[PDB]
């Protein structure tokens, strides 16, 4: 089936002793080698398989931080989430050629380069848009962030 | 022509070529349709037919203009009253032969190629074109060319003129389901015809060859008359010696005599162009100013249905408004709850090179005499749609000087234009065909939607190839921007 | 009941004839008459020159033509265009000698990416029998191709053979139905008329005279 | 069979091979997807006008035609449009040399443009003697198209294979001569995605300042070409004449094929690659396997190796299916799962072209 | 054979050799993979503008449409053999703009002046003067001998290798050069994702500045040229073959030494060519497609790039049975099983060239 949001909070509830230890990870695949991942996981959740990709990738930017990723509902007035290429270019913090590098990124590199976007952003955004793109991280998705943030951070000038 | 016996015709349902005297088709029950091996010559031939079947039987009563339409407008007497004149020999006289000048003899001689619009009018043309369609000519096929020089046509240029209407002057008939019917259906009642050259004092109904033009810098000008102008032929031409029983080189039927040349000179004269011309739709401009009045001509490779606002819609200035051609007028005021069949063609010139020719039968249904406005606004909003995805197109090629975005800068727009174009001829005009006037605004919404879906997609199609660089991912960020900027004016409703 | 003989027409570009003496060369959604008596007459060896065999074709053989919209991995892909921008370096400023231009620039429309199923049969006075041209069509002598040099086959003329009453019924039994169809017979039922000037004018070249199909709508 | 089919995959390094007006890379829409394109008339006139092919069909032994052996046939086909006497006044006007016995045929075989063309000829030097323009007179009239013919008579081969010059100042229905290879449009197996080089043009007076800003759009591709060759059209409009012959014809356009490419900007740019994979194939019927790359081929390890797979694959299930019987053989520079033992896999393309020569045995 | 191809594999430290409108490295997509990108038309910049070009070949061509300039230039130049006037007159006729005063006169686009054909020019209208035949009389003579004016282009050689046209003047008529060299744009033989340099500049008064972006990569660049000599020859007003292979040696050398000078102040990716092949054919090759499939790193990119090269080389050969004369020069020979020549040392190589292939 599909992920739940159900993730996100579990990850803000979840101890630090066992947050210590996913976020301090340099790599996905190094966040597969600990423990702590598969229990936090195994619900929503491995191994179905189709979804482990998709987990890594979520886990991964989660484990930013705590707060490093904050949570907010569509607007009734808007009806559309604040979404991760709008956020980064509202939070004002981020230099658009490090997305454009993002988005020339490749495999392993990409979660990367992006995990090290929010924490110097603390982002707010829908979360399951996030998810969705990260779910299948294509080059369609990949476009779309920088399309979001250029016409964004002109719309704020 | 009217003894002569020169028209060639097919029978609706089924055919063998027919070549007939405007005799048998003015009385006759069979159901007649045009038959040529090219389209253009067709619309002259047809042209030539209302032109003359305008000057001799021009008269009230509608009831007659409805009567002579179901019931043919002669027994063999009748008709036979009708035609005094004998203007229409080309046997020759040397009095006034042809539909143009006879004596200003100056070879060399011309073969009857350039009488022909399409071919020999450029270098591609000898490339790509048949050879010898020129070699003979026939009383038709060739009264038909030289009709059609005058008026439909622009050659040859070199202080040569073509008039009256202008260069590449388009033609707007009225239809109906014979030969017959649509001749008169497109003739001017003799009230409307007093309406538009009623001055008649300052009359000249005489044609070129009966009076000449008046030499040199005239001027004299909108005196031109009833008759004199609607077989205005300026080309000032004497055609060749006769010979022969051949084929036609292009009317494909044996023939008694036949025409292999033409004679030409260069004659000038100017006029004041407020001339009244039945056949065409013309476009009044005001800048600053001073009004500006010309004849609708094709000016660029666009489709056809672009055009028909301008050609069955009425305006008055200052909204700048166009003004109907008379016929279309005509035929709108005596037969209301009737569908329009109507026919148009023309050229696309550069001086003698003839670059596209397009001739139209376009459809519509009942209301189009009562709120063509709606018919307005289909034309406008097929262009409404279209504009958007050039200026989207033109704004990622050229792109946006502040906030100092860089342009791609590629022509994307102007092959988009064409798969535009393309896929719009088949979904606007077929909808303007079947349309029920009276209540139909949900149609053209259902038509907004697929514009919308057609721009959207070849906006994105088009870009598809560059947009795989941040460089430009940035620019078609804006100019997808314009893109729904333009999208957003348009469709709610 | 009627014999049928079942083509297609199947190339990733195609071009199909439209009136023209200019340089611009445009095309239709469908196939020609003319394109299709020169296709079998190019696959029946008939040179230019013999009126005789042309005139024999034009008369003894006539057509249905389907259009076949694209469907792969379940998403359809609407037929388009091309303007190839088409260029010559000569020639023939005249027919005659050989002088020539630098440069003469020609545009010419084609079709993509579109296949085309198309029965034809024999007419009341027909010269032959519907088995030479299957014979002919499955060995050409002269090289088929649609309706250019330029765009070849991708799939066989060749499709099969039927018999049935109607070219509709005849149509169906082969495999992509539902297409839109231009036939000149009849048929009951179904009104609207198409123009074209596409029936070769076989006695006077090269030149084509007006004629019309009847069409028909599936759903 | 009639026909021989001759399929290459060849991919290029960045360039710009073929241009429209408004100096943007051609393309066609297939499959649904946009796809780079190498027009026909692109691809043929670098073979025509190739050295290879002036070496191998311009120094042809076929190319030159000689009237005074072909007097038998052209008063038997002509015997009845026109009389002997004025049939010979043509050939001798001709070839400017009467009669003389030639032990050579007589070929009992005439290509018909020349028959066509001489035919006008005919016509023209009959009612010449009907007005009648003496001799002397009338040469001075048909000065150039004497010439005109007398140089297409020394290209058969090139005429016969590529078609008319035009301007060949031919002017019959049978002069109007085509084939005998057709050749397609040449499109990218795969969806490309296009780069535009954004150049300058510095000036040595005004160095220092703002400079001339230019766009030019290229594209790399693995390019499918098509060509087609009717071997009896080709015997036909050359001969005569023998398939030997024109099989010995047919393997040049196989070499050409593969190793030909347009010129245009290959100064700037620089792709001479030559062709990574050729098939020829013979056939009653020509097929194009365009629909093998219908759809688009993603790279995997570039576009080469999925395009000669998808290729391959294609072939295996399709082509038997199809009209291709036999016999068909393949060169390539390499791949594994070869498509099958069906067709014979050849190491080199001279080996290719030799068994073409001896007909695909 | 008439053709020299020139294949170099050069591999640099990280820079930013080209670049973009928006000062971003130049790429190219091949393969499906994205390669960073050097264009052709600035290696042959590189090369006309080098030491080792004034040293070895002489005068770079004078590239400018800046006709008032170059009033004065050549006045400056050929003032002491020529009148002023007559110059005036022979740079009107070529650039088909008239020449006066005038401040700003200027052409129609940049093209590749040589002063010598111009004094030539200026001495044919000296010739011209003593008739004085009509313009186009002049010109009708001066057709029929282009290799003449030919013979005054070994200097500026550049023209002869990258050829000049013109739309105005009599340059159109006269003027036009095509061949002889042709060159490919530069690209990686692997997979590039581009470095960025994030510098600030600071301020010693008040010492929180903020940020600027370089782009760079560093890459394994396969360059291409190829030289057709007959048409050199013909270029050069037939001078002999003899006289062309040294050029094309020379060519050679700037191919296996020269880099585009953009931005090596900062970033001085001041390397050579770790491998350079030369060989004799009948018709030009490129071993481009034996990186389409994006070279892997095994010891580096070179190291499996000579390697890809090698083998393509190898198969395309066979293949096309191709009898050439063919050398190779390698810094890392670590090996071919192929009969190409190798040549220790670069001076071979040249040497090698300009003996015709020599065994
Ligand atoms: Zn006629």
């Amino acid at each position: 089936e599909i992920d739940a949001m159900a993730l996100y909070r579990a990850w803000q509830q979840l101890d630090n002793g066992s947050c210590a230890q996913i976020r301090r990870v340099s790599e996905p695949d190094e966040l597969r080698d600990i423990p702590a991942f598969y229990r936090l996981v195994q619900p929503f959740g491995w191994e179905n398989p189709r979804h482990q990709q998709a987990l890594l990738r979520m886990v991964f930017c989660l484990s930013a931080g705590k707060n490093v990723i904050r949570h907010q509902d569509k607007k009734s007035e808007q009806t559309t989430g604040i979404s991760l290429g709008r956020a980064l270019a509202n939070s004002g913090r981020i230099n658009e050629r490090r997305i454009f590098q993002l988005i020339r990124a490749d495999r392993t590199a990409d979660m990367v380069q992006l995990r090290r976007l929010l924490t110097h952003a603390e982002p707010v955004l829908d979360w399951p848009l996030m998810a969705r793109m990260l779910t299948w991280w294509g080059k369609r998705e990949r476009q779309q962030l920088l399309e979001d943030f250029v016409l964004t951070t002109n719309k704020n000038a | 022509l009217l003894i002569d016996n020169w028209i060639p015709v097919r029978p609706r349902n089924g055919g063998k070529v027919q070549i007939i005297n405007l005799q048998s088709l003015y009385c006759s029950r069979d159901q007649w349709r045009l038959s040529l091996p090219r389209d253009d010559m067709e619309l002259a031939a047809l042209a030539l037919l209302v032109c003359i079947g305008q000057i001799i039987a021009p008269a009230k009563d509608d009831v007659e203009f409805r009567h002579r339409i179901m019931n043919p407008l002669t027994e063999d007497e009748f008709q036979q009253l009708i035609a005094p004149w004998i203007d229409m020999f080309y046997l020759n006289h040397a009095e006034h032969p042809f539909m143009q000048t006879k004596g200003v003899k100056a070879n060399d001689v011309t073969p009857m190629e350039k009488l022909l619009a399409g071919v020999s009018g450029a270098t591609n043309c000898a490339f790509v074109n048949q050879p010898g369609q020129g070699e003979a000519l026939c009383g038709g096929c060739t009264a038909i060319a030289l009709f059609n020089q005058a008026n439909q046509a622009p050659g040859f240029g070199g202080g040569f003129k073509s008039g009256l209407r202008g260069g590449t002057p388009v033609t707007t008939f009225v239809r109906g389901i014979d030969l017959r019917s649509t001749v008169l259906l497109n003739v001017l009642t003799l009230p409307r015809l007093q309406k538009q050259f009623p001055n008649e004092s300052h009359t000249e109904n005489q044609p070129t060859w009966i009076k000449p033009i008046k030499s040199n810098e005239s001027i004299p000008a909108s005196s031109i008359g009833f008759v004199r102008g609607l077989f205005w032929q300026p080309a000032h031409i004497e055609l060749c010696d006769p010979i022969g029983i051949g084929k036609c080189s292009c009317c494909g039927q044996e023939s008694n005599l036949r025409y292999t040349g033409f004679l030409k000179e260069k004659f000038t004269f100017t006029v004041n162009g407020l001339w009244p011309h039945p056949h065409s739709p013309c476009l009044v401009t005001v800048k600053k100013g001073e009004v500006e009045e010309k004849f609708l001509a094709f000016t660029t490779s666009a489709p056809s249905w672009t055009q028909i606002s301008r050609v069955v819609v009425d305006k008055i200035i200052q909204n700048n408004g166009n003004r109907v051609a008379a016929v279309v007028n005509q035929f709108r005021n005596i037969a209301p709850q009737s569908p329009l069949e109507l026919i148009m063609g023309g050229y696309r010139n550069n001086q003698a090179s003839i670059l596209e020719r397009r001739h139209d039968v376009l459809m519509f249904n009942q209301g189009w005499q009562q709120y063509g406005n709606v018919i307005n606004e289909i034309v406008t909003v097929g262009l409404g749609y279209k504009t958007a995805l050039r200026k989207a197109l033109y704004t990622f090629a050229e792109g946006f000087k502040n906030k100092d975005f860089k342009g791609a800068g590629v022509s994307v727009h102007e092959t988009a234009e064409r798969h535009f174009y393309r896929q719009s001829e088949l979904l606007i005009p077929d909808v303007l065909a079947n349309v029920n006037f009276s209540q139909a605004d949900e149609v053209i919404a259902d038509l907004r939607d697929k514009l919308h879906q057609l721009c959207e997609m070849l906006f994105n199609q088009s870009v598809a190839p560059y947009a795989h660089h941040p460089k430009l991912i940035s620019t078609l960020a804006l100019a997808r921007a314009t893109l729904y900027k333009h999208l957003r004016e348009l469709k709610p409703q | 009941m009627r014999s049928y003989l079942i083509l297609r027409l199947a190339g990733p570009m195609q071009a199909w004839g439209q009136p023209t003496f200019e340089g611009t060369r445009p095309t239709g959604r469908f196939p020609t008459r003319s394109g299709l008596l020169g296709l079998l007459g190019a696959c029946l060896g008939i040179q230019r020159d013999d009126t005789s065999s042309l005139q024999a074709l034009s008369e003894s053989v006539q057509f249905a033509v389907r259009c076949d919209e694209l469907i792969l991995d379940d998403r359809r892909v609407s037929v388009t265009g091309l303007r190839d921008y088409h260029t010559v370096l000569g020639a023939r400023e005249d027919y005659r000698g050989l002088k020539s231009h630098e440069t003469i620039q020609t545009w010419r429309e084609y079709l993509c990416d579109a296949s085309f199923t198309v029965a034809l049969w024999l007419t009341p006075h027909a010269t032959m029998v519907i088995s030479e041209l299957e014979k002919a069509v499955l060995k050409p002598r002269y090289t088929p191709y649609l309706g250019r040099r330029s765009c070849p086959l991708t799939h066989p003329l060749f499709l099969g053979t039927c018999q049935a009453s109607d070219p509709q019924k005849a149509l169906l039994n082969y495999e992509p139905v539902g297409g839109d169809i231009y036939s000149e017979e009849s048929v009951t039922g179904h009104h609207l008329k198409f123009t074209a000037r596409d029936e070769p004018m076989i006695t006077l070249p090269r030149q084509f005279a007006s004629r019309e199909w009847y069409v028909i709508k599936g759903g | 069979s009639n026909f021989i089919n001759i399929h290459v995959l060849i991919s290029h390094s960045p360039s710009c091979l073929n241009r429209d007006d408004m100096n943007m890379q051609k393309d066609a829409i297939f499959g649904g997807k946009r796809r780079v394109r190498i027009s026909s008339q692109s691809l043929k006139r670098a073979m025509r006008k190739s050295g290879y092919y002036a070496q191998n069909i311009g120094e042809s032994s076929l190319r030159t035609i000689h009237l005074a052996q072909l007097r038998d046939v052209l008063r038997q086909k002509l015997g009845e449009r026109f009389d002997q006497k004025i049939i010979d006044k043509t050939l001798a006007l001709l070839s400017g040399k009467s009669v003389d016995e030639a032990e050579k045929i007589s070929a009992d075989a005439v290509t018909p443009w020349v028959v066509g063309e001489i035919a006008w000829f005919c016509e023209q030097v009959a009612k010449a003697e009907a007005d009648n323009l003496d001799d002397k007179k009338l040469l001075k009239v048909l000065k150039e198209d004497i010439a005109a013919i007398r140089v297409n008579l020394q290209q058969g081969v090139d005429i016969a294979l590529s078609g008319r010059m035009a301007t060949s100042g031919m002017m019959t229905e049978l002069g109007k001569v085509d084939g005998a290879m057709s050749i397609a449009h040449a499109i990218t197996t795969h969806q490309v995605d296009s780069d535009i080089d954004w150049f300058t043009a510095v000036d040595d007076l005004q160095e220092q300042g703002s400079a001339h800003l230019g766009t030019q759009e290229f594209s790399s591709g693995v390019f499918y070409r098509y060509a087609n060759i009717n071997l009896a059209q080709l015997q036909e409009n050359l001969g005569g004449a023998s398939r030997e012959q024109a099989l010995e014809i047919a393997t040049h356009v196989v070499h050409m094929l593969a190793t030909e490419v347009p010129g245009a900007k290959q100064r700037t740019y620089a792709a001479f690659n030559p062709a990574d994979m050729v098939m020829v194939n013979f056939s009653d019927m020509p097929l194009s396997m365009a629909n093998a790359f219908e759809k688009a081929v993603k790279a995997k390890d570039g576009f080469l190796q999925p395009s000669i797979q998808a290729f391959n694959q294609y072939w295996d299930r399709v082509a038997n299916g199809y009209g291709l019987n036999g016999a068909a053989a393949q060169f390539s520079l390499s791949d594994v799962d070869p498509i099958t033992a069906q067709v014979k896999q050849m190491p080199t393309l001279e080996q290719l072209k030799s068994w073409v020569r001896n007909n695909g045995e």
